[PDB]
């Protein structure tokens, strides 16, 4: 099906504790697959999905490179941005960025992406075209002048619209039976009384991949999104997905209630009601 | 895997 | 910009008092990146915890998972406790094994 890998990354300013913190991470789909934070004596890149330990030395290496040159450029960069904004080397900064590809069921690219922010707010984005810029204030200005005189964007360009696609499509055949696989979710509507006169009906999507999911109360067949409250959906700490819908509803009436779920591991969507 | 960045904002 | 985070206390599976779990607590939506966060084990603190690499979503707000292996009884309390340059003071979220 329709797949993306990413790779985001955080570095802050640490005034007077040491050099800026950088941590960064990347993602096939909503797996986590590599990390690297800068905080050890000789930190280097590491696994976190099965099937990318099979990657050769060669990989790691080059991979711990980009990580350690990033963190480097990232330092500078955070210098830059204290001058464009006039801002003291005593306050702490944060700089982020992520970069990444979407690939089609047909294997080709789909969109390209990559994306600064600093201290929190956009900073400078690549558009849709993988070709031009969208500066978000002035600072950002002085950076995309720099940025189109470097041509910046053709070169990432190629990189989105080849290699990133490339191995994306390496790992995802690699990671096949993980990655390809859609894990549909566990479901139960639970209860919980409030008093004598009102009762939580509460239900629940558990073990879920990928994340994204539909979770819908209906009274008598009409949606109650606007009593419903919908919790972010969580991680489970397994690789897979948590998530539930309430609604709080007069004691007497709770046969009346159905809760739909839509996920993609469902061949349809699911009507559940109260079993007490 | 990733990109090569060396120098620049 | 500061974001306050958004604080979740669960465990990996349906408690079952006695059977080892996964306590976790999940906090997102907040800026900076530094934060503290504690599980409690009847208002003390735990020190097996683990927490994943700090990442972050589409409006740039980061989300970390911290955890810890236990196992649930009637009579054992849990809670998380996060402090954050947006709170005066640590938040407190108790464990609620029906949430």
């Amino acid at each position: 099906g329709s797949h993306s890998m990413r790779y985001f990354h955080t570095s802050v300013s640490r005034p007077g504790r040491g050099e800026p913190r950088f941590i960064t991470v990347g993602y096939v789909d909503d797996t986590l697959f590599v990390r690297f934070d800068s905080d050890a004596a000789s930190p280097r890149e590491e696994p976190r999905a099965p099937w990318i330990e099979q990657e050769g030395p060669e990989y790691w290496d080059r991979e711990t490179q980009i990580c350690k040159a990033k963190a480097q450029t990232d330092r500078e960069d955070l210098r830059t941005l204290l001058r464009y904004y006039n801002q003291s080397e005593a306050g702490s900064h944060t700089l982020q960025n992520m970069y990444g590809c979407d690939v089609g069921p047909d294997g080709r690219l789909l969109r390209g992406y990559h994306q600064h922010a600093y201290d929190g707010k956009d900073y400078i984005a690549l558009n849709e075209d993988l070709s031009s810029w969208t500066a978000a204030d002035t600072a950002a200005q002085i950076t995309q002048r720099k940025w189109e005189a470097a041509r910046v964007a053709e070169q990432l360009r190629a990189y989105l619209e080849g290699e990133c696609v490339e191995w994306l499509r390496r790992y995802l055949e690699n990671g096949k039976e993980t990655l390809q696989r859609a894990d549909p979710p566990k479901t139960h509507v639970t209860h919980h009384p409030i008093s004598d006169h009102e009762a939580t009906l509460r239900c629940w999507a558990l073990g879920f991949y990928p994340a994204e999911i539909t979770l819908t109360w209906q009274r008598d067949g009409e949606d109650q999104t606007q009593d419903t409250e919908l919790v972010e959906t969580r991680p489970a700490g397994d690789r897979t997905f948590q998530k539930w819908a309430a609604v709080v509803v007069p004691s007497g009436e709770e046969q009346r209630y159905t809760c739909h779920v839509q996920h993609e591991g469902l061949p349809k969507p699911l009507t559940l009601r109260w079993e007490p | 895997r990733r990109k090569w960045r060396r120098w620049x904002l | 910009i500061q974001r306050t985070p958004k604080i979740q206390v669960y465990s990996r599976h349906p408690a079952e008092n006695g059977k080892s779990n996964f306590l976790n607590c999940y906090v997102s939506g907040f800026h900076p990146s530094d934060i503290e966060v504690d599980l409690l084990k009847n208002g003390e603190r735990i020190e097996k915890v683990e927490h994943s690499d700090l990442s972050f979503s589409k409006d740039w707000s980061f989300y970390l998972l911290y955890y810890t292996e236990f196992t649930p009884t009637e009579k054992d309390e849990y809670a998380c406790r996060v402090n954050h340059v947006t709170l005066s003071q640590p938040k407190i979220v108790k464990w609620d094994r029906d949430m």
